[PDB]
DNA sequence: CTGCTTATCGGTA
DNA sequence: TACCGATAAGCAGACGACCCTCTCGAT
RNA sequence: AUCGAGAGG
């Protein structure tokens, strides 16, 4: 069933925050990829079994980070790039 | 005038009553349609409209003003419709249908800007209430740091009543054999008639009291006295009086300085921000404020004793329990 | 509706710019 | 006890919803908003009932608020790119003076507010005081012809769309504009638009017919260029065979185009689950 | 859902017959009735989720 | 009657709002000079014929010893009105050069009809000196005195250094006013210059609530 | 920028435990407690890992700590055993 | 006036004909005749109200009060008679500009009640005030719209998630916007734990 | 539910959106996209180095995701790129791009007001990129020329021919001067001399986003995840609505590489030009007033990333704010006197159904044990 | 509801003849000054022409359609007040008994 | 029903 | 007394439009 | 899978 925004702002209401991840992560679409440390994107080729990661012409090989999103915004920002948008994600605090 | 006939001859065994008289499903309306009259039916604000040219059925003549021509129907649910009358409330009903086939449209785009404006406001480990950027927006939530699910409508009875009726509750005067303490309240009652120090004191309560009365009449300019505030007081004293059963024909163990400076102590640690700093403490005052003046018009040194006789342990708990019921009805930072 | 629409409408709409530059299309049947 | 009135396609029964239109070819005045400069309307949705589906609209508007200084009456002719007044029109169709434009309009000697009201017109009349230049303010010969036709085919296709009826068309005009000023001098009410009197249902039949033009039209023209390329019996009926069933079938009522937003079936898939349903 | 009170944790108790009961008293936050709505249910599946519902 | 009685009506309230919103600038007037009587101001103000010349009115004002306390660069205040209905960029050349030479801070021009566009483009181009354009009819009731408007309290640049910790917002996350606001406009506010304002609630009393100016 | 932080003294934030802290304490203790992880109460014969650690909270034996965030930036921590629990 | 017949008449001091019908139309549609314009009809209406007596009560005085078919406040409060600190306009954008932003916000509230309580319901005042204070705290008066709120400078993708979808993320683009990720929406959308109640806060050994 | 990774697990903190450039876009990827067909060469059903595979994911649900392997639900499906030849606009940014050229002088490209004037002394200085170009903008689209030289007579750039009033028409920009259509390629050499200082002026960043990358110069090429295949057919064939308009672009910029290198005729290549643009802006919007779109093997019109992404059953609005979840259950309500208020009688059937993930601990094991 | 039909379509110009035949004088020869007592007769939204005394003219139109001798389905509108004579014989008009 | 172009109105050049 | 340039009322454009749910029909 | 029609609260 669809658990919908109008739901969703009555579980932010109550205030129960893990919960209300738990049915969008686990319940759903969970997904995980993998980041470039340098350039925000996922041009990261994850061989996943020889430990070579590597980003690529960007000529990354060490900075690489694991992440849990879910599938439906993977796509939404792949969409974005293929409309020529950069979102960048990012790990830590600070600018 | 036709339904409320039929209301005061209804039984009282009459069932459709007994539904109404309990609040379960019911009201005047519903009794008048159904035995009296249905009355008059409208369509946007006016009455029935000229639909053909200069008549509303083509039954009637033109030009007809009268009442069952523009949509009156004279007869109760029970009786029964007439031909025309029928088609006149079949117009008026469908308009109820379709309001709302266009309400819960308006009315579903209302709420999801709403939400989606108000959204992240939260308030913060500090009751200060802001945004995503932060952006304060109140700086304490509901201009008074309290979650509304704590709150009830009291009523703050130093705005009611006559300046008279006024200083005859609340002024206690020592240096007057009349306006003072009979012994019969106070045990020290007698022992007291007279003094300067604790009339120093006496006053010093009094002189708030008006001080509130008029702080009070200045804001709820109305003479409104019921307000939703915090932790219900008139309880916490019924709770007291018949959790350590006190009779009222014997006096009380409490010094004038046991109430007096007790409601002063309290109300120094009814906390809402809890910053050490000057502005914070002057914000910490005035969210207070309006509680306090309750406070102080229910702990009143003639309250207490001529009112409800209280003791020195029952009295200590009435605070002691007070100074907790308020320490939870603060808003939880976290709230959305 | 549909019998006004087998009985007369439809040899109306047979017959307008029916004819070309000849090849003429005239009565119509229905089985 | 089943009555019929449906259609089979494909084994499943299919219905044809009535659909609801206004009327055409009726005359109607609608006061006009409040930041509007034009304050009255008078509309007539005129189209020919045996032939073709050429929806070809006047509007007699009334420019100017009440109190404006001075109300100018204009008309809206199709494919002119602007408005024209109505005196120019007028004396575009054959009437040339001034006071047999006004017999027209106005059937009452008496009714001097009527005419009051149009004196703003005459006014930016005469600047064209006869036939020629009357038509000519539409945009040599070749712009007259373009106006001498769009005043026979396109203005007023009802009542006649030859050439031989001038007075045919000019006694109507006037009666439009009877009829907006009527109203323009609250004599008359406005018109309602929902009025059941003056709406049309279109059946099984007159929807049918519709998308049958369109058909046998389509396989008239594939005739032709079948008939071109012989230089020098073979017609395919798949086209009016299979396209009345897409149409009955799904309820797009209209063929391969779809943009056209008859999507709302036309065409719904019976309903029998009681007798009464 | 419209509310807090639209959605709101309960005990489960496993019964006979395909309908979902709930207590007359807990009708007017979801402003349901029994003309024949129909209501929703989703579970948990951490601990936490359990704790976050039952407390909250 | 006239005519010519309402005004003078009109124009002695004008004057009324005038003084009480000087002083609540911070400046210095008696509470006697406030509530000028009717009477006295026809006997006051008014010329030889019974008309009001306001060249006549145009009085100055200093600081309470109380507002150099907080505000140390406080100082000079003139006010002045205006004879003419037209006000163009031939007067404005007149009263710039007036303040520009006695030394004041802050101006207050009472025009009674319009300011042209051309006035406005020389208004900020003396610094650190200023000058504030109000119209007459913005005048005849004081703003601050209705029911809805609560009182504004301007705070001092070392006051708000305060609130900006004790709070620990940046400038930016106050809520604002605007440069333009009624109110803000009758205590002069500028950008950075935050005010207080205290408003009574039907939840606690009093709540202060701080505005930054844009 | 970190460490800045806040000294013990010097706080200013609720001593008492909001509603959503515990509810997240409780949880998080519940669930290290259903994954068999060593108990630091005495069970008087319940078996649900969540009532278990309602009872570690009744009596102050949770050794985690919250950390509340202020708008700048800056935090305040706060042991399980110094939080009021009403 | 004291005539059967009322009468104006008028001459002005070629093309004459013509110009005397230009006066005819300003004659009627700009001689204010007097009172304020804008203003419609007008209705005394007896209010009610309770008020300090002498001896301290609150008793009943019937006031006389006036209403209104239009607003120009800018001028019907610089008026004789009226008093000039209770008059009221149900059109808080009007008071929004002549008694300041504060004073605004106030109506803008006691319409936002008048709305509720006249139904039945009632709703607390934290509620209320809080959308008021919204809308009110930006400068002006910022809507619960498109045009409002969606507008004001908040991280990219909180924004996309309510009207402008795809605009929003594409001058997001080009300003090269950063987005914080502490609004809840974002959280949502990142499939992350977000800040908020239980979230607010964090756990440490 | 997946596999190990050595690279550490971490949250999303910051999302900084910007702008690919070229250099980026065809050093980013593996593609190279040189053949409008999908799969067949003479009927052989591989993939081909054509559209999707040459060095990217899979559909046969083959382990070969070039060497990445972990077959399709592991791999996030890696980008591309294609080539054209010729610069194109930017669909979206066409109400901006236009807006700069209102903003920055022709022929030499700069600023048209520095310091010197005393207003945009106020819009120079001021905070927020985004208010700080809706100043200048409205200041700029009055002035022409280049203009000899500001009243101090003080001295800087200029060329001097006036600015044209410039006006949108469809996919391209026309102007009047006291007519020339303004190429692509032009406004490409214009933007990429831009100065340093001159971006954060006007609402940019250094090195995130320049103006030379609002026009399109190189396309990325979504892998095969966002844009997948059959349904109910097998063997033949087909396909999603985002393959098909990349054909369209392919076959019409595989176009223009045989009109440049071959029989070159004069002006019949802008016939090619406007219908490459429109290609690449159609694929990335239709809703602009003019022409929508056709089939080309399905209905009528097209998706469109965009129309994918806008709200209410769009990828943001209703697939993220708003998933379809798991562990769920609906039936008919029905009220029952005998229960309790914070009770929910479930009906067995669906008792049956959902399902509490419950880790074995001493605590449980014989309930448990009993219950599988 | 239950009574109701739809209106199938008749030919106008049979109706046409029979007025043209019966005294109403054609819109070409018309003039207004001169006829002012006049009824104006509308078929089918056609202005066919103008007929002083309709008051006849309606009843011989009703005879013939209660004869069904004009198709009863065609609807014959007279005005007094507005004098017109509008005769329809549009296709989708719905009507009901009596 | 908030963007921009056209119809409008002023002093100094 | 001629042209620059400042500018508001006047006039044409537009991205929103309830939530969740169940059947069945055609390319 | 896309579009569409009917219906439930
Ligand atoms: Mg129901
Ligand atoms: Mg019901
Ligand atoms: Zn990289
Ligand atoms: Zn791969
Ligand atoms: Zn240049």
């Amino acid at each position: 069933l669809r658990f919908g925004e109008m739901e969703r702002d009555c579980m932010i209401a109550h205030g129960a925050a893990s919960f209300l991840k738990e049915r969008l992560m686990e319940a759903s679409d969970a997904f995980r990829v993998h980041i470039c440390g340098i350039c925000g994107l996922m041009t990261v080729i994850a061989k996943l079994n020889h430990n070579q990661f590597e980003c690529k012409g960007c000529d990354n090989k060490i900075d690489i980070y694991q992440i849990h999103i879910p599938y439906a915004a993977k796509l939404l920002f792949q969409e974005l790039m293929a409309m020529n948008i950069t979102p960048r994600l990012y790990t830590d605090r600070s600018r | 005038k036709a339904g409320r006939l039929a209301e005061v001859n209804l039984k009282d065994l009459n069932n459709v009553k007994q539904m109404v008289m309990a609040g379960s499903k019911g009201s005047f309306i519903n009794i008048a349609q159904m035995s009296a009259c249905v009355g008059q039916q409208s369509v946007e604000g006016k009455r029935i409209a000229f639909g053909f040219v200069d008549r509303t059925l083509p039954h009637f003549s033109k030009d007809d003003y009268s009442p069952e021509s523009k949509g009156f129907v004279e007869n109760s649910y029970l009786r029964g419709l007439t031909p025309q009358e029928f088609f006149f409330h079949a117009m008026g009903g469908r308009e109820g249908l379709i309001d709302t086939a266009v309400k819960t449209a308006e009315t579903g785009y209302i709420q999801r800007r709403l939400v989606k404006a108000l959204e992240d406001i939260m308030v913060h480990y500090d009751n200060t209430t802001r945004n995503s950027l932060g952006n304060v927006i109140q700086f304490i939530y509901g201009e008074d740091g309290m979650d509304a699910a704590h709150i009830e409508k009291q009523s703050l009875d130093t705005i009611g009543g006559s300046d008279a009726a006024f200083e005859k509750r609340y002024r206690v005067d020592l240096l007057n054999t009349d306006h003072t303490l009979d012994p019969s309240l106070l045990e020290s009652g007698s022992e007291i008639l007279g003094d300067l120090k604790l009339q120093v004191l006496l006053d010093e309560e009094y002189k708030q009291l008006v001080k509130d009365r008029k702080f009070l009449r200045e804001v709820f300019v109305d003479g409104e006295a019921n307000w939703p505030l915090p932790v219900n007081i008139r309880r916490i004293i019924q709770n007291a009086q018949q959790t350590f059963h006190i009779d009222h024909t014997k006096p009380s163990d409490l010094t004038i300085k046991d109430i007096v400076l007790g409601v002063k102590d309290l109300q120094e640690n009814l906390l809402v921000l809890r910053g050490k700093n000057e502005i914070i403490q002057n914000a910490q005052r005035d969210a207070v404020t309006l509680f306090c003046c309750l406070l102080r018009s229910r702990l009143a040194t003639r309250r207490v004793l001529q009112e409800y006789r209280l003791t020195k342990q029952a009295f200590d708990w009435v605070l002691s329990n007070i100074e907790a019921q308020f320490l939870r009805s603060v808003v939880h930072p976290g709230e959305m | 509706s549909f019998n006004q629409f087998v009985d007369y409408t439809l040899q109306d709409i047979i017959c307008e710019d029916s004819t070309l530059i000849e090849i003429s299309f005239g009565k119509i049947y229905v089985t | 006890f089943d009555m019929g009135g449906y259609f089979i396609i494909n084994g499943s029964e299919k219905v044809l919803i009535a659909q609801e239109r206004s009327a055409g070819n009726i005359v109607q005045v609608f006061k006009k908003a409040a930041p509007s400069p034009i304050s009255h309307v008078a509309e007539i949705r005129s189209a020919l009932e045996k032939g073709s589906r050429f929806i070809s609209t006047l509007q007699v508007k009334l420019y100017g608020r009440e109190g404006s200084s001075a109300r100018t009456i204009k008309a809206t002719l199709p494919y002119i790119k602007q408005d024209i007044p109505i005196v120019i029109i007028f004396r575009a169709l054959g009437i040339i003076p001034d006071g047999e434009i006004l017999e027209h309009i106005c059937y009452d000697v008496n009714d001097w507010q009527m005419l009051e009201m149009l004196k703003p017109c005459v006014e930016d009349g005469f600047v064209i005081q006869d036939r020629e230049t009357a038509l000519d303010f539409i945009g040599k010969e070749k712009r007259i012809q373009y106006a001498k036709d769009i005043l026979q085919k396109e203005f007023l296709p009802h009542i006649t769309q030859l050439e031989g009826f001038e007075s045919r068309k000019a006694f109507f005009l006037g009666y439009m504009i009877n009829r907006l000023l009527l109203c323009a001098l609250d004599r008359k009410d406005q018109d309602d638009r929902d009025h059941f009197g003056k709406k049309r249902l279109d059946l099984a039949g007159p929807l049918l017919a519709q998308l049958f033009k369109t058909l046998f039209k389509k396989l008239t023209k594939d005739i032709f260029r079948y008939m071109q390329r012989t230089v020098e019996l073979a017609i395919n009926a798949k086209t009016i065979t299979s396209g009345l069933k897409y149409a009955l079938a799904t309820g797009n009522w209209g063929e391969q185009k779809k943009a056209m937003s008859s999507r709302a079936g036309v065409s719904q898939v019976l309903n029998r689950y009681t007798y009464s349903s | 859902s419209l509310h807090k009170m639209s959605m709101m944790a309960h005990r489960v108790k496993v019964i006979p017959y395909s309908t979902f009961r709930l207590n007359l008293s807990v009708t007017s936050p979801y402003n349901a009735d029994f003309d024949g709505d129909e209501m929703n249910l989703h579970v948990p599946q951490s601990e936490e989720t359990r704790a976050e519902l039952s407390q909250l | 009657d006239q005519e010519n009685e309402r005004n003078i009506s009109r124009l002695w309230r004008a004057f009324r709002t005038v003084k009480e919103m000087v002083k609540d600038r911070g400046y210095f007037i008696t509470q006697e000079e406030v509530e000028l009587p009717l009477e006295d101001f026809k006997a006051k103000y008014c010329d030889s014929m019974g008309r009001p010349q306001r060249k006549m009115m145009s009085f100055q004002a200093n600081p309470t010893e109380e507002s150099i306390s907080k505000f140390p660069d406080m100082g000079s205040l003139w006010v002045e009105f205006c004879d003419e209905p037209s006000v163009g960029v031939k007067t404005m050349k007149t009263f710039v050069i007036h303040i520009q030479e006695k030394n004041f801070q802050t101006g207050i021009f009472v025009y009674q009809n319009n300011i042209t566009p051309s006035a406005m483009k020389l208004v900020p181009s003396i610094p650190p000196a200023t000058i504030e354009t109000f119209n007459e009819a913005a005048l005849v009731v004081n703003i601050t005195h209705h029911e809805l408007v609560p009182k504004h309290i301007r705070l001092s640049s070392d006051e708000k250094r305060e609130l900006l910790k004790r709070y620990r917002l940046k400038e930016s996350q106050l809520p604002r006013i605007q440069r333009a606001d009624p109110v803000a406009l009758y205590l002069g506010l500028k950008r950075g210059e935050v005010v207080k304002i205290i408003r009574k609630s039907e939840t606690s009393g009093r709540y202060a609530s701080y505005r930054i100016c844009m | 920028l970190k460490e800045k932080a806040i000294p013990k003294d010097q706080r200013a934030t609720t001593p008492y435990m909001t509603k959503y802290e515990r509810a997240r304490i409780l949880g998080t203790r519940a669930l290290q407690i259903s994954m068999n992880a060593p108990v630091f109460v005495d069970l008087e014969g319940e078996t649900d890992p969540l009532r278990i650690a309602m009872k570690e909270l009744a009596e102050k034996k949770i050794p985690l700590v919250i950390r509340r965030y202020l708008p700048d930036g800056s935090f305040e921590d706060w042991s399980v055993e110094e939080l009021i629990v009403d | 006036d004291n005539d059967e017949k009322l009468i104006i008449r008028c001459r002005v001091v070629a093309e004459e004909d013509h110009m005397l019908k230009k006066i005819e139309n300003t004659m009627l549609e700009n001689i204010t005749l007097r009172g304020v314009e804008n203003i419609e009809r007008v209705v005394m209406m007896k209010y009610d109200r309770k008020v300090p007596s002498p001896t301290g009560e609150y008793v009943k005085e019937p006031e006389w009060v006036l209403e209104t078919d239009g607003v120009n406040l800018s001028e019907v409060m610089t008026v004789p008679g009226i008093d000039p600190t209770r008059i009221y306009t149900n059109s808080f954008i009007d008071i929004m500009e002549v008694l300041g932003i504060e004073a605004g916000r106030a109506a803008l509230y006691k319409e936002v009640y008048n709305v509720i309580a006249s139904d039945g319901s009632y709703v607390n005042y934290r509620h209320m005030a809080l959308l008021v204070d919204v809308m009110t705290t930006q400068g002006g008066l910022t809507s619960v719209t498109r045009h409002g709120f969606n507008r004001s400078n908040t991280g990219a993708l909180m924004r996309c998630s309510f009207e402008e979808t795809v605009e929003i993320l594409f001058e997001a683009g080009a300003s090269a916007e950063l987005d914080d990720c502490r609004g809840v929406s974002e959280n949502v959308i990142l499939g992350q734990m977000a800040p908020i109640g239980t979230g607010a806060f964090d756990v440490m050994i | 539910g997946q596999q190990y990774s050595s690279a550490p697990l971490r949250t999303v903190k910051e999302v900084q959106f910007g702008l690919f450039s070229p250099e980026e876009v065809r050093a980013i990827s593996v593609a190279k996209i040189r053949f409008p067909e999908t799969m067949d060469e003479t009927q052989t059903r591989a993939k081909i180095g054509g559209l999707n595979d040459p060095r990217l994911g899979s559909i046969d649900r083959n382990l070969k995701c070039q060497t990445c392997q972990e077959g399709m639900n592991e791999c996030p499906g890696h980008f591309g790129h294609i080539d054209l030849a010729k610069p194109v606009f930017h669909v979206g940014f066409i109400a901006k791009i236009k807006k700069v050229c209102e903003c920055v002088c022709m022929h030499c490209g700069k600023l048209l007001l520095d310091e010197h004037n005393e207003l945009m002394r106020q819009a120079l200085a001021i905070k927020d990129s985004k208010k700080r170009f809706a100043a200048i903008w409205t200041l700029c689209k009055t002035k022409m020329v280049c203009e000899t030289d500001v009243p101090s007579l003080v001295s800087r750039g200029g060329c001097g021919n006036t600015q044209p009033t410039i006006r949108k028409d469809g996919l391209k920009l026309v102007g009047s001067w006291k007519l020339r259509v303004l190429s692509t390629e032009e406004i490409l050499n214009i933007f990429k001399h831009i100065s340093v200082k001159d971006f954060t002026s006007l609402g940019f960043n250094e090195v995130f986003s320049r103006p030379e990358w609002m026009i399109l110069t190189c396309l990325p090429v979504p892998p095969p995840p966002v844009r997948p295949s059959i349904s109910f057919n097998e063997s033949q064939r087909g396909e999603d609505d985002l393959t098909f308009k990349l054909a369209d672009i392919l076959k019409a910029n595989i176009s223009l590489e045989t009109l440049e290198h071959n029989g070159a005729p004069h002006h019949a290549i802008e016939e090619a030009e406007s219908l490459l643009q429109f290609h690449v802006a159609t694929y990335m919007d239709n809703d602009i007033a003019g022409q929508p779109q056709a089939l080309q093997k399905s209905g009528r019109p097209v998706k469109s990333i965009r129309a994918r992404l806008k709200g209410k059953e769009g990828r943001i609005r209703g697939n993220l704010m708003g998933k379809r979840v798991d562990f769920s259950a609906r039936t008919v309500i029905s009220g029952d006197p005998n229960l309790e208020l914070d009770q929910v009688g479930v009906p067995k059937s669906i008792a049956k159904t959902l399902t509490y993930p419950e880790v074995v601990t001493p605590y449980n094991i014989d309930r448990l044990t009993q219950l599988v | 509801s239950l009574m109701s039909c739809i209106s199938v379509g008749t030919d106008p110009m049979p109706i046409i003849t029979f007025l043209s035949e019966w005294g109403m004088e054609p819109l070409e020869d018309y003039v207004p000054h001169q006829s002012p007592d006049a009824t104006r007769v509308f078929v089918n939204g056609v202005w066919h022409g103008v007929h002083r005394n309709p008051a006849r003219l309606m009843e011989t139109l009703r005879t013939l359609r209660r004869k069904g001798d004009i198709n009863p389905e065609v609807s014959m509108i007279r005005d007094i007040r507005e004098k017109e004579l509008k005769i329809f014989t549009d296709a989708g008009r719905v009507y009901r008994p009596l």
